[PDB]
RNA sequence: AUGGUUUGGCACCUCGAUGUCGGCUCGUCGCAUCCUGGGGCUGGAGCAGGUCCCAAGGGUUGGGCUGUUCGCCCAUUAAAGCGGCACGCGAGCUGGGUUUAGAACGUCGUGAGACAGUUCGGUCUCUAUCCGCCGCGCGCGUCAGAAGCUUGAGGAAACCUGUCCCUAGUACGAGAGGACCGGGACGGACGAACCUCUGGUAUACCAGUUGUCCCACCAGGGGCACGGCUGGAUAGCCACGUUCGGACAGGAUAACCGCUGAAAGCAUCUAAGCGGGAAACCUCUUCCAAGACCAGGCUUCUCACCCUCUAGGAGGGAUAAGGCCCCCCGCAGACCACGGGAUUGAUAGACCAGACCUGGAAGCCUAGUAAUAGGUGCAGGGAACUGGCACUAACCGGCCGAAAACUUAC
RNA sequence: UCAACCAUAGACUCGGCGAAAUUGCACUACGAGUAAAGAUGCUCGUUACGCGCGGCAGGACGAAAAGACCCCGGGACCUUCA
């Protein structure tokens, strides 16, 4: 099927915002003696070396 | 082991004789006609010795009077009497439906010698 | 487990080799014969010479059935035909011999001709 | 029907004065 | 083992075997591998079962295992410094270590590698 | 008992009345009873 | 009165009765469970028992949840519920730290047993409201389990609330009743109750006496 | 006179498109009730009816013919209801018919061609924006933050029924025949839950086996061929299976039966009053439910700090109780949610044992020319079920998250 | 009858690229009505916290194609003792 009207703005915006990015809880790690932020997933492999921390 | 064998182990019957499928049997199933208990005898070929526990059930199998008949009954039942193994069988299988499909000579069971 | 066209042997002399369910009697919408069900059936083959004839229709009640049936004792009962005996409005046989074993739950089902006619009743 | 003699007896109303459009 | 209870890794069964067997004979070759966090999930018990019927020496350990792994190079590390290193142990042969993921998929990644603290 | 919009006496004995808001015969014959309706 | 208990669903299995007649039991795990909280009128405004079930560490309780069995004057549990009574005759049976068995229950007994139904997940209108589906064959084009039609038309011009449609089914509340129990067994502070009980083995149920047969 | 379902009349929206009959699916409504229920009259003895009234809670079969609706028929049934909702429902299906193009018969027509005549054949498009509906979450609120257990306004669901027996071959009736009321059992259909049984399924189980290729070869195995095919198959899902249910009881009532009783010296079920009375209604049973904005109730926990604006009303930060995310997981699940667990741990996996499934491994030995058979040996293999075991992984951790007071009474 | 289960491709979730027809608007409820005689938009009421996700397809007389049926007008082609 197709849309019968042009979506208001105030209703596209309003789900378009649901569209968005939860960001990744940060935690710190002491690899190679410097504080990094890693998430905590990554947090066994960082301390390992499995990370490439750029 | 399961979580439900110390409700079982009561109802679990002694006195089953170790049989398999293939091995002829005779069952003595108590028969209630009107206020008269007697015993019949499924005389007949294990097929089939399903389930674990008092959940058992094991299906023998005869030939009477032209027409195939299987009964499936449980192991640890109290309707049966007893259970008079015959004979063991050779058999390559746990269950012989095969037979279902086999009148004769060609549904003769090999005995274990 | 037996329904509308369904093709039944017939364990007794009336002259049908087989007949085909209509009816499971016993209420409305009945689906399935058991053993002891009573049926409305059509003789699709008879013997030459016999009393009911092709395309008679009769009642009759069912006494092999394929599908395994329970009893209260835990048990099943399960033979390799689906047969039937004719009947009439009596619960009695239309004829007068019986082939091959039947189930016990005629006994139940009141059908005591067939019970003591057939030569085992299981 | 129900539905004309409904719009028909409206017009029996002190403002509509036994008159009204299709009656 | 339990096995997958949705749809295989490979889009079939087949590959998911083929896939396993693969993976196992990698990990047993270089001791840790990275593949998906899937992948290495569901190898982990594989890759144990076939460690088990190392530490079980017997021959027919060994043609149970040589029917998934094919590299005989590889059977015949796990028959000899594998099973042997992990006779102590009861179970746990392996560890998973969730790692940063991928770039064109965004899939999560997991380094599986077999412990060797003992 | 008949529910008629015309009920009336049918006899002699035949009495009307207005009971619960209905129009209702009453009679010894109970074939004459009849109620408005 | 209508004496209940909380348990646990253990399993399903076989007895025999005395006629050597097969029973297909459930053994519910109706065990010891504490009185936490009386129901008052004067309080709460109805009659009732709060059981508590279930053995739990001491540290996996939420600190209310330890406040509250602390103040009743007995330890922590995991599950907790209220069986509703009809008079505070019937509440007034009922003491806090009070322990129930099995035992308050007898054979023969009828039970109303409340769990919580298996989770089917998103269901269709088949599996979920016995919908008769479509042809397989017979030039069927994608419909062969879709529901059909969902209303009228433009008359009523909309779909009426409480058409049954594809959804969630299952993790209801399901009460089955008249259950009867074949055997106490207070040894191991079970009951076998006759049948299908709701939910899954571990589930947790209530076992009420029949509000219609006793 | 009703109704507006039939054939019609009008031609008022729609011809810059409102898709047609019938069926399938899904229903929903009305009652002008087919059954079940209640009752009055009867030319109602009884069984069974006829007719009328009340009653729409539920139920209202499967087949042959036909495109068919309808109808006839077959068997049944308690009954096989009548109608509306675009003759309900084609962005849900079909497309047999009607209603394109082909062709043919008959008839008409000089003919091209035509026929509410027949016949064979003949594309059913669309990713759902809004409402609506089914389900599930996120946010905020419910005057602090949280947690547990809850009330139940208000809704949803369900509501069917037969056969037999006793009452009693009694009442009734010349007999034939044959009960009401009231008890008991067994059932059909429908629905829910469950999976102990039975039965189905089983894409990492077991065995056998064909062809072919490979692991150097024998042996043993593997890859591929629908899991190659077969035979079996625990769990889970499930029905053909198991169990359970519809109630009992009360209230108020319909038709109706009445009591006491006038008006109207009598009579009158009514005008004051009082009762009885149905599967309908409300209660009862099951379920949802305080976003029930009157945003509830019973309890329990934290119930405590700083900073800045100029300290007015706030703003920011850090916290508690607690919760979330990450992590291990689930018979919980589209995602999310829910539930569980998280080293003070058995949550998952591995391992160990068991159960269960398969059914007797490999190797060796023995017999046999061999095919193969036997022993070693309930063997070996193995998933879900159970139990034990911290061996592995549940992390050296991050984010949220708590009080203007005022008035009056006591 | 009478449907159940398994896998796979999609659907679902995450990452990446990224259209479409359509579109007068818009913080687009329901009933009974009224009305160009079938109403989200009017009246009287009833109901409804705001925003999304997956789904269904009853309506938006939904999209598509300036209805092919019918008629009017005009063409075209065909027929014939026009």
């Amino acid at each position: 099927a197709v849309p019968k009207r042009r979506m208001s703005r105030a209703n596209t915006r309003s789900r378009r915002a649901q569209w968005k990015a939860e960001a990744p809880g940060l935690v710190t790690v002491s690899v190679a003696g410097q504080q990094r932020k890693v998430p905590r997933r990554l947090l066994k492999a960082a301390r390992l070396g499995l990370v490439d921390l750029d | 082991m399961n979580t439900l064998d110390f409700v079982d182990q009561a109802s679990l019957r002694d006195d089953i004789p170790t049989f398999s499928p293939g091995d002829t049997v005779n069952v003595h199933v108590k028969v209630i006609e009107g206020s008269k208990e007697r015993i019949q005898v499924f005389k007949g070929v294990v097929i089939r010795r399903q389930g674990g526990g008092i959940s058992e059930t094991f299906t023998v199998r005869k030939e009477s009077y032209g027409v195939g008949v299987e009964r499936t009954f449980p192991v640890h039942s109290p309707n049966i009497d007893h259970i008079d193994v015959l004979t063991r069988g050779d058999v390559r299988r746990a269950k012989l439906y095969y037979l279902r499909e086999l009148r004769g000579k060609k549904a003769k069971i090999k005995e274990k010698r | 487990m037996i329904q509308q066209e369904s093709r039944l042997k017939v364990a007794d002399n009336t002259g049908a080799k087989e007949i085909l369910c209509i009816r499971v009697l016993g209420g409305s919408s009945r689906r399935y014969a058991g053993i002891g069900d009573v049926i409305v059936a059509t003789v699709k083959d008879a013997i030459p010479g016999g009393n009911v004839k092709r395309g008679d229709v009769v009642k009759a009640v069912v006494v092999r059935t394929v599908k395994e049936r329970r009893r209260a004792d835990g048990s099943y009962i399960k033979f390799d035909e689906n047969a039937a005996v004719i009947i009439k409005n009596d619960n009695d046989p239309r004829g007068t011999r019986i082939f091959g074993p039947v189930g016990r739950e005629l006994r139940e089902k009141k059908f005591m001709k067939i019970v003591s006619l057939a030569p085992e009743v299981l | 029907a129900k539905r004309g003699r409904k719009k028909r007896d409206r017009k029996h109303s002190k403002a509509n004065h036994g008159k009204r459009p299709n009656a | 083992p339990k096995p997958t209870k949705g749809p295989r890794l490979g889009g079939s069964s087949s590959h998911q075997s083929a896939l396993l067997a693969n993976l196992a004979t990698s990990l047993f070759e270089h001791g840790r591998i990275k593949t998906t966090e899937p992948k290495a999930r569901a190898l982990r018990p594989y890759a144990e079962k076939l460690i088990t019927h190392a530490k079980k020496g017997a021959l027919h350990n060994r043609r149970e295992v040589m029917k998934k792994i094919r590299d005989k190079d590889v059977v015949h590390t796990l028959f000899a410094e594998i099973g042997p290193f992990y006779a102590d142990r009861n179970g746990g042969y392996t560890r998973i270590i969730k790692v940063e993921n991928r770039k064109g998929d965004n899939a999560p990644m997991a380094v599986i590698e077999l412990v060797r603290e003992k | 008992m008949k529910v008629n919009p015309s009920v009336k006496p049918i006899c002699d004995k035949c009495r009307v009345i207005r009971r619960h808001g209905r129009v209702m015969v009453i009679c010894s014959d109970p074939r004459h009873k009849q109620r408005q309706g | 009165a209508r004496k209940g208990i909380l348990g646990t669903k253990l399993g399903m299995t076989q007895v025999f009765d005395e006629n050597n007649k097969v029973v297909p039991v459930t053994v519910v795990k109706a065990g010891p469970n504490v009185v936490t909280r009386i129901r008052t009128t004067e309080r709460d405004g109805y009659s009732a028992v709060q059981l508590a079930y279930g053995e739990i560490s001491p540290r996996k309780v939420i600190k209310p949840v330890a406040g509250q069995f602390a103040a009743a004057g007995v330890n922590p549990r995991r599950h907790v519920a209220e069986l509703r009574l009809d008079d505070e005759a019937a509440v007034a049976e009922y003491e806090v730290g009070q322990e129930l068995t099995a035992e308050i229950f007898s054979d023969g007994a009828y039970v109303d047993v409340t769990g919580t139904s298996k989770g089917k997940g998103f269901a269709g209108t088949m599996k979920r409201h016995g919908f008769r589906g479509q042809g397989a064959a017979h030039g069927a084009q994608a419909v062969h389990r879709r529901p059909g039609s969902i209303g009228g038309c433009a008359t009523p011009g909309r779909v009426f609330k409480g058409t049954r449609m594809s959804g969630r089914m299952g993790n209801d509340r399901v009460t089955t009743q008249n259950l009867k129990v074949h055997k106490v067994d207070a040894e191991n502070g079970v009951l076998l109750i006759k049948g299908a009980i709701p939910g899954r083995n571990g589930g947790l149920v209530v076992v009420r006496s029949a509000i219609k047969r006793g």
